[PDB]
């Protein structure tokens, strides 16, 4: 934010926008500035739109490092502590709606996590210990998942009688499912079985297909019953809209 | 509580058919397909088919094409297995199956043109030139019958617990088995016992008591 | 279909020991196996499903394991009644198949059978037929030769020789040998013997009796 004729202003992808520079600069590369979250604070950076950062200090003796993404889509609002090096916030925000919100313990290391994805659909981490362990849950459309955190994967868990039903998501996108029943009888005892070609689960019963529950690309779940005999799906998939739902699955 | 159970033990001619009934109780018998398992001296268990019982499409094994077929009567919770133009090779024991908890008894089919014919029971006794000690044992031959099962059992005194059954052979013609039985000298011969042997297929039940010599 | 090669098809072990039997299938069935012991005249009886779930009403000692193409059952500190035939079973699929199966029998200490001869009764004698019978009691192992001598010659056609089921309790076998003639061939000789060889000696057991006495 320079001038109205000169310093052109440009539409960054995050909610914000970054005013460049119109010819150049004095002493080097072009130049630009922001305001964010009430309090605007300016930086250089080399080319003509927004692929610079953007320096500043806050308004109780803190800082801030708007470090905005060479393609023009991915602010990385930074807001160190007071010296440069410690963290407080650094919600990196993207283009598709992307949107990665973190909070830092009184070190630096990363406390909470809030990963957006574009469909809107959440998942936030809390309590992330050094380990990389943690409390965890997933906001989907209409419902919530509670789960846990590793280093090594999110496991997502809803239990219904002697039945767990586990999500697992790796620490690279991978979603699996499995299931596991305590009951010994064959007659009621349910299994499953995970198909991560199709990205289904299917339920089996005393050596009966009762169920398809299917994991969707846009982040839903839905079930379709077998017929009588386990032969063969019938009628219609359905999107599952409410917790209760699935633990009706379950059953 | 849920069970299938079988029709009883058939004797068929060669050439001729035959119909295995299977009926389920204790469960909805809409809910479970239903299989067929063939069960012959010498291989172990086979899948013969299965049907779905909420359709009656039968789905058959390679093996069990053509003279075979699997049939249902929803109104009474029944499946059936049907076996036309019987070889010698369909003598064996056939089962139904629901889920992966319950099995009928089975049913035993003899394919034979032999006739069903009642067995002649012989005592077996000790003999005259025989040594005594504590303990005596006694048997009886149960020969020239047909078809398969008899059963054999002894009463006397004290506690036999010593009961031998042998199973039969086919002797040119009938089968022969044998049985025996070994108690305590005290009570044999100053105490009766006998053998008491049924045969089914016959209705016929002798008994013969052993008679000391 | 799904082959399911399974194996042994036979093992023999001692009493408290712990036994492995293991099924291999043609692809990954994603745990679905089911193990069932079938003993005679019985139907099969579910034992492990879905690889190595106990079901109830049995004892811990069975156990299963495994997953993709290779699963293990097993039974430790066997018992005498866990003779029987032991299966697999996969149900991934609706055409489900069985494995071989697989004998299991008790293996024990030796032990000499208990010989006992028996001339032919009265009531056969007056049909027309004459059986001379020899009974070799509760001995293992189940390898055992009789051998008939009718006035000193070998006999080898004719001879009926049963044996019976590994003992649920001790373990041993029992066998039952009958030697068939007609009235008038057993009228033109006089000595009947049956020469009995097993493993726990040297020296045959041999019972007989003259037609003389």
């Amino acid at each position: 934010s320079l001038d109205e004729k000169n310093s052109v202003s440009v539409d960054l992808p995050g909610e914000m926008k970054v005013l460049v520079s119109k010819e150049k600069n004095k002493d080097g590369k072009y130049d630009l500035i922001a305001t964010v979250d009430k309090l605007e604070l300016k930086g250089t950076s080399d080319k003509n739109n927004g692929s610079g950062v953007l320096e500043g200090v806050k308004a109780d003796k803190c800082k801030v490092k708007l470090t905005i993404s060479d393609d023009l889509g991915q602010t990385t609002l930074e807001v160190f502590k007071e010296d440069g090096k410690t963290l407080v916030s650094k919600k990196v925000t993207s283009k598709d709606k992307s949107s990665t919100e973190e909070k830092f313990n009184e070190k630096g290391e990363v406390s909470e996590k809030i990963i957006t994805r574009a469909d809107g659909t959440r998942l936030e981490y809390t309590g992330i210990k050094s380990d990389g362990s943690g409390k965890a849950k997933e906001v989907l459309k209409g419902y919530v998942l509670e789960g846990t955190l590793t280093a090594e994967k999110t496991t997502l868990v809803v239990k219904e009688g002697t039945v767990t039903l586990s999500k697992n998501i790796s620490k690279s996108g991978e979603v699996s499912v499995e299931l596991n029943d305590t009951d010994s009888s064959a007659a009621t005892k349910k299994t499953a079985a995970w198909n991560s070609g199709t990205s289904t689960l299917t339920i089996t019963v005393n050596s009966k297909k009762t169920k398809d529950l299917v994991f969707t690309k846009e982040n839903t779940i839905t079930v379709q019953q077998y017929d009588s005999n386990g032969t063969k799906l019938e009628g219609s998939a359905v999107e599952i809209t409410k917790l209760d739902e699935i633990k009706n699955a379950l059953k | 509580q849920i069970q299938l159970v079988q029709s009883g033990p058939e004797l068929k001619k060669p050439g001729e058919t035959v119909k295995i009934s299977c009926k389920a109780s204790g469960y909805t018998f809409t809910d479970y397909s239903m299989y067929w398992v063939k069960q012959a001296p010498g291989k172990g268990l086979k899948r013969m088919g299965w049907i779905n019982t909420e359709t009656g499409e039968p789905t058959y094994a390679d093996d069990f094409k053509g003279r075979f077929a699997l049939s249902l009567d929803t109104s009474a919770s029944t499946a059936y297995l049907h076996i036309s133009n019987l070889k010698n090779e369909d003598t064996a024991t056939y089962f139904c199956a629901r889920g992966l908890d319950s099995w009928g008894q089975g049913t035993s089919v003899t394919v034979s043109s032999a006739k069903t014919t009642p067995p002649s029971v012989y005592p077996l006794a000790p003999g005259c030139g025989d040594t005594t000690g504590s303990s005596v044992t006694l048997g009886c031959l149960v020969k020239g019958y047909f078809p398969e099962s008899v059963t054999v059992t002894w009463n006397s005194g004290s506690l036999s617990s010593s009961v031998h059954t042998f199973p039969a052979l086919l002797q040119s013609g009938l089968y022969t088995m044998s049985s025996s039985v070994t108690v305590p000298s005290s009570t044999w011969p100053s105490q009766t016992v006998t053998c008491s042997v049924a045969h089914p297929a016959s209705s016929t039940t002798v008994d013969k008591k052993l008679e000391p010599s | 279909d799904i082959q399911m090669t399974q194996s042994p098809s036979s093992l023999s072990a001692t009493l408290g020991g712990k036994v492995t039997i293991t099924c291999k299938a043609s692809q990954d069935i994603n745990k679905y196996i089911a193990w069932y012991q079938h003993k005679p005249g019985k139907g099969p009886r579910l034992l492990i499903h879905y690889t190595s779930t106990l079901q109830p009403g049995n004892p811990s000692r069975f156990s299963g394991s495994g997953s993709g193409r290779d699963y293990s059952f097993s039974i430790s500190n066997l018992e005498a009644e866990d003779i029987a035939i032991y299966y697999c079973l996969q149900y991934d699929n609706l055409q489900r198949t069985f494995g071989g199966g697989t004998k299991v029998e008790i293996k024990r200490a030796d032990a000499a059978p208990t010989v006992s001869i028996f001339p032919p009764s009265s009531e056969q004698l007056t049909s027309g037929g004459a059986s001379v019978v020899c009974f070799l009691n509760n001995f293992y192992p189940k390898d055992i030769n009789v051998k008939w001598k009718i006035d000193g010659s070998e006999r080898q056609n004719g001879v009926l020789n049963s044996w019976t089921d590994q003992d649920s309790k001790d373990s041993t076998y029992s066998m039952s040998s009958t030697l068939t003639l007609t009235k008038d061939e057993y009228e033109r000789h006089n000595s009947y013997t049956c020469e009995a060889t097993h493993k726990t000696s040297t020296s045959p057991i041999v019972k007989s009796f003259n037609r003389n006495e």
